[PDB]
RNA sequence: AUAUUGGCGAGAGACCGAUAGCGAACAAGUACAGUGAUGGAAAGAUGAAAAGAACUUUGAAAAGAGAGUGAAAAAGUACGUGAAAUUGUUGAAAGGGAAGGGCAUUUGAUCAGACAUGGUGUUUUGUGCCCUCUGCUCCUUGUGGGUAGGGGACGCAU
RNA sequence: AUGGUG
RNA sequence: CGUGGAGGUCAGUGACGAAGCCUAGACCGUAAGGUCGGGUCGAACGGCCUCUAGUGCAGAUCUUGGUGGUAGUAGC
């Protein structure tokens, strides 16, 4: 196994007055203004992204399951993961089609490798 | 000389080399064992190498040398391993002999990877006979669900039950 | 439900969206000739229509007391439109072959139009309450 | 390849050129192919089409029908087939346009300026 | 035409009567002239086979284990035509076994019993009575009709069974006298039985073993749905080893290219078709309608690549192939709704089609186009083409 | 030999793609305004094909409904795609003195939640790439591949 | 500033 | 990190639905951003290695367009 997935901080950071109008978006930018609160870190404002927060090296891009992501489009690039099942998983990047994704499905349980979005375009 | 090949093969790109989202970046040669591209395990870049492939048949281990080097349509060797997992490690580490601890720790792998794999598709082989994945279509929904509301709007579908219904009176 | 269910639209009315509106919400719920009988009595100056919405410069009125309000006009334009739409509605209704003493107003709306006037879109589907709608 | 230098590639040009052309050159525009019998038989391939002849449908929803052309339509590089119909549903009965490439030419309509048409290219009859 | 059909609905024998060019699916089109059944005996008693050898003599397979005779004439109707009357002049009955095949039924793969029935009726030899009645069960009823006008049973014979398909090789001659038969069926090898008109005896010469393991190092299942011989291989005629070829369908889609000269394994087996298709029975045509077979349908030349051949799924679809297997095409791609239960190539240059669907269908080799579409409302398993006529 | 934004034709672009590029991709020096010199806009896209909605119906009406055409009217000359602001309806939820944000749970709703279904053996039994005969073939000629036939009892199935 | 319409 | 075009390369993806837009779905990034699942849509488009720019928005009594409150108001 892994060890215990740690997120140091879960919540998505927002731009300040992100909602209060909409001619402002939700992408996190700096404040420049030298008067502001969000730069002066008032208490009770919203939070900063700064590097303390970067995570753990071991368990960084560890999706939860505890496998990695690794994107693949046809049988013959999955086929690089004969390796690693036990690291990487690897799902289907959206513009397959319907028809090749049931291909990769096959092939995909065969080697026993374990993919992340599958029931992706296919019913039964 | 081969370090140079490297690094040409670690600045410039490889026509094949993939780029995880992480920060580690397979291999997609077909010839390699561990699908990294790193020094080690890039096939482009050692000049002697072996791994294991399958043919459609049992598994043969490839190998190279320095002497084929310029005569790639004839480069890889090519060996068949016995179906006796035991014989077949003490195959594989039988003709690899001096050859650095590498490709005996690593071409061992591979070849119970793949092994296993074939018996795993062969259990899959004998499974699940029952609903088999099928795609639908985006204009084939469109028409099917319109079509169908057309379908109840035209059955008023009372008046047939009344009458029905007085039919049977 | 459509299959019992009648439906009459209108659309590039040249009329004043806000009345329409109101005396569009004012029947919403109501049976069908009763609504009829009621577009009647508030166009000859009778019961007047409660704006609950725009209030400035309306005048307290006592017929208000029915729905809990001092204020109500009496639109001119609004109610023939709409009474119109409850005519040709009654029309497609009975063609279809419905049921006029079950048949209630389920839904009415109005909403803007293009341009300086406000000119609107009116939808209203009637349908026959059944009695009995659902087991379990 | 393009070698001679007085040719040119552009896209839009040859577009301009294409949806320009007069009728005259709209009538080279529609050569459309004959059969194999006639392929061997009047020892050419394909022929600007006129409006008598007969004419067989290869593609598109058509396929299988065949008849003798009504009219040919220069302006909208097209044919029109005869007994191949739309019927608007008040029964009106609209021919079915279908651009010439698309077709293979069963029976001719021989005239005298078909006929040394068919002898200057080489073909025998 | 005058062709009849086997009704399983009802256990008859339609017959149908019309032009080249008919179809029932729109009122505009040439229509059929006469549709009839005869003599139907239930849903037990359907026909299985059914086999002519001259217009009037007709042989019934009946599914109730009962063989029965037919004689036909024509008569006045009721433009110009004729039709017949069928009546049956002789018998010879419960010639089934079910139970030793319910005893089996559990190690197949289908449904769930296995009903006893003709999976062979045919004249031997090609100036003959002798007819060669196959069940699935193994019994072989070998039963030539005596001039008596009376059919009698020459004998009952075993197979390993069950039996899903069996030939007799007539490319030869009708002088040698003794018979081959080749059978086949359920996880069972390909089988070279030999019979003496002692009608006795049969030594099994030869059998055929499978193909090496697939690529999985598994096993490649055994089912040869049906074959057809060739001549003898020319070359230098070697030891110890009969000489034939001949070729078989499996269920698997694998068609297998036998030559024992050879020797046991097939030379040749090449899936037709991805992922294991299920096919059904065959028919050997040739390329311009041209007629290169024996009457019981054996091809006739000695090299494989001559050969095309139409097969059929289980689904909708008909084929035809190569000797090497490339796909020719279908056949009433657009057209077939249902599981196509029969074919016969006639005169090389026809094709009879019939099934499920049941729009009795009849198609031509080279232009591959549909000539006559009949609806007898009923499933039919089997066609057989009665004299071409003229109509009046 | 040089000059060249005008003309008259050509060929091209690591140029711009409808607020860009000419001011103008369209009935642009057009409509327009000024007494006059002059100033000068906006505006591209149905579809494969008009098959641009027969026919019945409410209504004088503008429009609507039933009904069809098309692969799609969820493309109807307002016509590819259809965003936000802003508005209507239906439902949720709180509110009576405020909304919004931060840390944390609560309650409601709500959604996701494996074609996991084996592994290690032990035995019974067929088959064959296993055994034993008999070959054949290509070349990097080596602790190698590829392949056939007759038989018999290590992988596979049971 | 140049040259123009009133 | 992202945007427009270019030179390679994935024998990349794509009418079995590319882009685009919606999303009270999920995961990834500390963040810039990224990647998948539904939904609508119809024809092109993307990742790695490098080049080149008319390349990143909340503001400018910003420009152009669309909308509102003001309000069915003052009023005719």
């Amino acid at each position: 196994p892994h060890p215990k997935i740690v997120k140091k901080h879960t919540k998505k950071f927002k731009r300040h007055h992100s909602d209060r109008y909409h001619r402002v978006a939700e992408n996190w930018r700096k404040q420049k203004g030298i008067d502001s609160v969000v730069r002066r870190r008032f208490r009770g404002n919203i939070s900063q992204p700064k590097i303390g927060y970067g995570s753990n090296k071991k368990t960084k891009f560890l999706s939860p399951s505890g496998h990695k992501t690794f994107l693949v489009a046809n049988v013959k690039d999955l086929e690089t993961l004969t390796m690693h099942t036990k690291t990487y998983a690897a799902e289907i990047a959206h513009n397959i089609s319907a028809k090749n994704r049931v291909v990769i499905l096959a092939r995909a349980k065969a080697l026993g490798i374990k993919v992340t979005n599958p029931k992706g375009r296919l019913a039964l | 000389s081969d370090e140079i090949v490297w690094q040409v093969i670690n600045q410039s790109f490889c026509s094949h080399r993939i780029k995880a989202p992480n920060g580690q970046n397979f291999c997609r040669n077909e010839y390699n064992v561990t699908g990294l591209c790193t020094r080690q395990s890039c096939p482009l870049a050692n000049s002697k190498y072996a791994t294991v492939k399958c043919d459609n048949g049992k598994l043969y281990l490839y190998m190279k040398t320095p002497e084929r080097a310029h005569t790639p349509a004839k480069l890889w060797e090519r060996i068949k391993l016995s179906k006796n997992y035991t014989k077949a490690l003490q195959q594989i580490d039988e003709h690899l002999l001096h050859w650095s601890k590498f490709f005996r720790h690593k071409c061992k792998q591979r070849f119970t990877k793949l092994t296993q794999v074939m018996i795993t598709e062969r259990r899959l082989a004998l499974r699940e006979e029952e609903r088999h994945y099928v795609g639908v279509a985006p204009k084939v929904k469109r028409r099917e669900q319109n079509r169908e509301r057309k379908a109840l709007v035209a059955a008023k579908i009372e008046k047939a039950i009344e009458k029905e219904l007085m039919d049977r009176l | 439900n459509p299959a019992k269910s009648a439906s009459a639209r209108g659309s590039y009315l040249r009329v004043s969206f806000k009345n329409t509106r109101e005396t569009a919400q004012a029947i919403n719920g109501w049976e069908l000739t009763k609504a009829q009988k009621y577009l009647e009595q508030v166009l000859d100056h009778q019961r007047a229509i409660p704006f609950r919405r725009f209030n400035s410069s309306i005048g307290r009125t006592a017929q208000g007391k029915e729905f809990g309000v001092t204020k109500a006009r009496w639109p001119a334009k609004s109610v023939k439109f709409v009474q119109g739409l409850l005519q040709n509605a009654a029309a497609n209704a009975e063609a279809k072959g419905l049921d006029a003493t079950k048949l209630y107003v389920s839904h009415i709306q109005v909403n803007q139009a293009p341009k300086e006037s406000s000119p609107s879109h009116i939808e209203l589907v009637v349908t026959e309450k059944e009695e009995a709608v659902a087991k379990a | 390849a393009k070698q001679s230098l007085d040719v040119s590639s552009d896209r839009r040009k040859a577009r301009k050129a294409y949806f320009t052309a007069p009728s005259s050159q709209r009538r080279v525009l529609l050569s459309a192919p004959l059969s194999k019998e006639l392929r061997a038989q009047y020892g050419i391939k394909a022929l600007p089409i006129r409006r008598d002849d007969e004419v067989l449908v290869v593609r598109g929803s058509k396929k299988g029908q065949e008849g003798k052309i009504s009219s040919v339509y220069r302006l909208k590089f097209a044919v029109q087939v005869d007994k191949v119909t739309k019927e608007k549903v008040n029964g009106a009965s609209v021919p079915i346009n279908l651009h010439p490439s698309k077709l293979v030419i069963t029976k001719l309509h021989l005239d005298k300026d078909r006929k040394a048409l068919i002898q200057r290219k080489g073909g025998k009859l | 035409m005058r062709l009849l059909v086997s009704c399983v609905d009802s256990g008859s024998i339609k017959e149908v009567l019309c032009n080249i060019g008919t179809d029932t699916s729109v009122q505009s089109a040439l229509q059929p002239f006469h549709v009839a059944p005869h003599l139907a005996e239930g849903l037990k008693a359907y026909v299985d086979r059914m086999w002519v050898i001259s217009e009037d003599e007709a042989i019934l397979a009946r599914n109730s284990g009962v063989v029965e005779l037919v004689k036909i004439s024509k008569h006045l109707k009721e433009p110009k035509f004729d039709i017949s009357e069928f009546e049956i002049t002789s018998s010879v009955s419960d010639l089934f076994d079910d139970a030793k095949l319910e005893s089996l039924s559990s190690k197949s793969v289908k449904r769930t019993k296995l009903v006893d029935g003709f999976v062979t009726l045919c004249p031997i030899k090609k100036s003959n009575n002798t007819f060669v009645a196959a069940t699935k069960s193994g019994l072989l009823h070998i039963i030539k009709k005596g001039e008596d006008k009376k059919l009698i049973k020459l004998a009952s014979l075993g197979l390993k069974a069950p039996v899903e398909f069996l030939q007799l090789y007539d490319l030869e001659d009708t002088d040698t006298d003794k018979y081959i038969f080749a059978y086949g069926g359920e996880e069972n090898l390909i089988k070279l039985v030999e019979i003496d008109s002692s009608f006795q005896s049969l030594k099994q010469i030869w059998e055929a073993k499978n193909v090496k393991n697939d690529r999985l190092d598994m096993r490649v299942p055994v089912w040869p749905m049906a074959l057809r011989f060739l001549e003898p291989s020319p070359g230098k005629t070697e030891k110890g080893k009969l000489n034939y070829q001949f070729a078989a369908i499996t269920r698997w889609s694998h068609l297998t290219k036998y030559s024992t000269q050879h020797g046991r394994k097939p030379f040749a087996q090449i899936d037709l078709l991805p992922n294991r298709e299920p096919l059904s029975q065959m028919e050997v045509f040739d390329a311009k309608g041209e007629n290169v077979v024996s009457s019981l349908g054996n091809f006739q030349s000695e090299t494989f690549n001559e050969l095309n051949v139409i097969t059929t799924d289980y689904k909708k679809n008909v084929f035809k192939f190569d000797g090497n297997g490339r796909m020719l095409g279908k056949v009433g791609r657009d057209d077939i709704t249902g599981s196509s239960t029969y074919i016969h190539v006639h005169d090389g240059k026809y094709l009879l089609q019939g099934g499920l669907d049941r729009y009795v269908r009849i198609f031509d080799i080279k232009t591959n186009k549909m000539l006559v579409k009949v609806y007898v409302g009923s499933r039919i398993n089997f066609i057989v083409m009665l004299d071409d006529v003229e109509i009046e």
